């Protein structure tokens, strides 16, 4: 559930809001038989940040053994902030 | 600084012209100089802003022009109540940032 | 402003040049090369805005 | 547009003047406009006293910094000028006006006159 929602405490004013359909995963999960492959390319050029994303649904194999399959990445986010960015990091479980 | 004649007089109807001048070193490039009129016992009102631009509510007989270092105004078609206290106000960069005339008192010869 | 408008600030120097469209919002005391200087202003140290 | 000026008639030589002026109707969403105070005595020409912008900045005439204070309401009702340690040469009439930078004093109030009781 929403365990430790107080990872951000102070806020001043929020400007841009957007709600979209959730990312495609499997229902619930377990330890072992990992299936989803998330892959992102993070790039910065001319003061513009960009996130390219791709999501492979099903993997059924041995542990490790990263595949030789080929796939492209759609342009997900083009982000014109214009600042020096250093500390982008998600949190795992 | 900024200076103007203390008083002026002439025939009623026409033939009047009032001028101001000042030192070019104190005067900051001579922009935004305005011409006002003061009445005894009444509130002063704006007549001319920035030399030769006409605001709303004034008549076409008032005119103003500036040559070299000297600015001036003319009025044609004088009346019996056209006596005034015409002031020139301007910007002076070295001293106090605004300067307000030298005093005028127009009089008529109709009586 | 009639006696001077001091509400607009500009920057005189940095550590180096800057890439296009970038924003240098960070403000700090700037030293000159090799002199140990921090905290306050003084010789070869003044606020860059 | 109306401008209302209020002040005392006669003041003591050791008293402080508290002039008030109220303005009704302006485009406050602007930059560079404000409220100015000017005075003149009879027998001598005009001279400017003070002007306030809408950002709280106060501009007085030089060498008169200490004996001039301004109460700005931040409610678009009235502006108060409090001047301490008055001089009998300052017995004069006072005009509150609107102040842009092209129009040096756009609209002029009626003003109030004050004299010393000494
Ligand atoms: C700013 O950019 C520099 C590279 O020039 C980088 O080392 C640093 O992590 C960035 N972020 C901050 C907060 O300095």
């Amino acid at each position: 559930m929403e365990s430790e929602f107080r990872v951000y405490s102070s806020a001043n004013n929020c400007t841009f809001e957007y709600v979209s359909q959730p990312f495609l995963m499997d229902l619930e999960g377990k330890q072992g038989n990992f299936k989803n492959l998330r892959e992102f390319v993070f790039k910065n050029i001319d003061g513009y940040f960009k996130i390219y994303s791709k999501h492979t649904p099903i993997i059924v194999r041995e542990p490790e053994d990263l595949p030789q399959g080929f796939s492209a990445l759609e342009p997900l986010v083009d982000l014109p902030i214009g600042i020096n960015i250093t500390r982008f990091q998600t949190l795992l479980a | 600084a900024l200076t103007q004649p203390a008083s002026v007089s002439g025939s009623p109807g026409q033939s009047i012209t009032v001028s101001c001048t000042g030192t070019s070193s104190d005067l900051g490039n001579f922009q935004y100089v305005s011409w006002y009129q003061h009445h005894p016992g009444k509130a002063p009102k704006l007549l001319i802003y920035e030399v030769s631009k006409r605001p709303s509510g004034v008549s076409n007989r008032f005119s103003g022009s500036k040559s070299g270092n000297t600015a001036s105004l003319t009025i044609s078609g004088l009346q019996a109540e056209d006596e005034a206290d015409y002031y020139c106000c301007s910007y002076t960069t070295t001293t106090i940032p605004v300067a307000f005339g030298g005093g005028t008192k127009l009089t008529v010869l109709g009586q | 402003k009639v006696s001077g408008n001091y509400n607009y600030l500009y920057r005189l120097f940095r550590k180096s040049n800057l890439k296009p469209f970038e924003r240098d919002i960070s403000t700090e005391i700037y030293q000159a090369g090799n002199k140990p200087c921090n905290g306050v202003a003084g010789f070869n140290c003044y606020f860059p805005l | 547009i109306t401008l209302k000026e209020s002040g005392p008639t006669l003041v003591k030589p050791t008293q402080t003047l508290t002039l008030t002026c109220a303005f009704s109707g302006f485009s406050l969403n602007t930059g560079g406009a404000g409220v100015g105070w000017i005075r003149q005595p009879p027998g001598k020409a005009l001279e400017w006293l003070a002007l306030i912008y809408w950002d709280g900045d106060k501009r007085y005439n030089p060498s008169l910094k200490s004996r001039l204070a301004i109460i700005m309401d931040t409610s678009k009702n009235r502006v108060v000028l409090t001047m301490t340690n008055m001089d009998p040469v300052d017995t004069a009439t006072y005009y509150c006006a609107h102040h842009k930078i092209e129009y040096i004093f756009d609209y002029w109030g009626q003003g109030t006159l004050v004299a010393v009781s000494s």
